[PDB]
């Protein structure tokens, strides 16, 4: 596992080409996420 | 390991609001399908709520170290998080081992706010083989599952793409 970037505690991936993209995050402490919710799915197919 | 999972009924205000996030950020990929598969909407069969006190006391634990390094703000978000490793992760939490190592960002656990996004790691990197049964990245048979995690995130280092 690498480490944070000196004086932080995570990374955002803003998205720059693509528009309707939403950010990603990186975290490099297991200790900063809580799984708080388990869904279990399946995709749909379009009509 | 101390974990509980408790079913949420759909008529539930939690169940409600967490179904509403996961089916507003679907989203199509630039590889049209490839990873995650064809769809624009999600079927949720189940909702559980994740309890384990350990888990949480270090979760929170952290969050207070992170929050008063930072203007006494965690930055907190509630993000997905799609993985072949969710039962262990369930059990005994996050950990290296549920690294992304060739991650674009790093050696890192990676989250997002597009659930059509962790989708496309339910499998593996890049969809894997697909299901376990019929090998299909874009199977509308088997069931998923996905993490809809609370993290924290105190300063974020800015990456642009
Ligand atoms: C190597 C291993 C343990 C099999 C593994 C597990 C989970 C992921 C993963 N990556 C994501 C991502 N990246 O990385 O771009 C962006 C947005 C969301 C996610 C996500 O929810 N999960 C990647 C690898
Ligand atoms: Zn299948």
């Amino acid at each position: 596992m690498a480490h944070s970037p000196p004086g932080h505690h995570s990374v955002t991936g803003r998205p720059s080409v693509n528009g309707l993209a939403l950010a990603e995050y990186v975290i490099y402490r297991g200790e900063q996420a809580y799984p708080e919710y388990l869904i279990t799915y399946q995709i749909m197919r379009p009509e | 390991s101390g974990t509980i999972l408790i079913d949420l009924s759909p008529d539930d205000k939690e169940f409600q609001s967490v179904e509403e996030e996961m089916q507003s950020t679907v989203r199509e990929h630039r590889d049209g399908g490839h990873a995650g598969g064809i769809f624009n909407r999600y079927n949720i069969l189940k909702i559980q709520k994740v309890c384990n006190k350990k888990l949480w006391e270090r979760y929170t634990h952290r969050r207070k170290e992170v929050s008063e390094e930072n203007h006494n703000h965690a930055n907190e978000r509630m993000l997905f998080h799609g993985s072949p490793f969710v039962n262990a992760i369930i059990h005994k939490g996050f950990d290296e081992r549920h690294a992304y190592i060739g991650g674009m960002f790093g050696a890192g656990i990676y989250f997002a706010e597009n659930s059509s996004k962790s989708n496309q790691y339910v499998y593996g990197i890049g969809g894997g083989t697909g299901c376990p049964v019929h090998k299909d990245r874009s199977c509308y048979i088997c069931h998923r599952q996905l993490l809809f995690c609370r993290v924290t995130l105190g300063k974020s280092f800015l990456q642009f793409s």
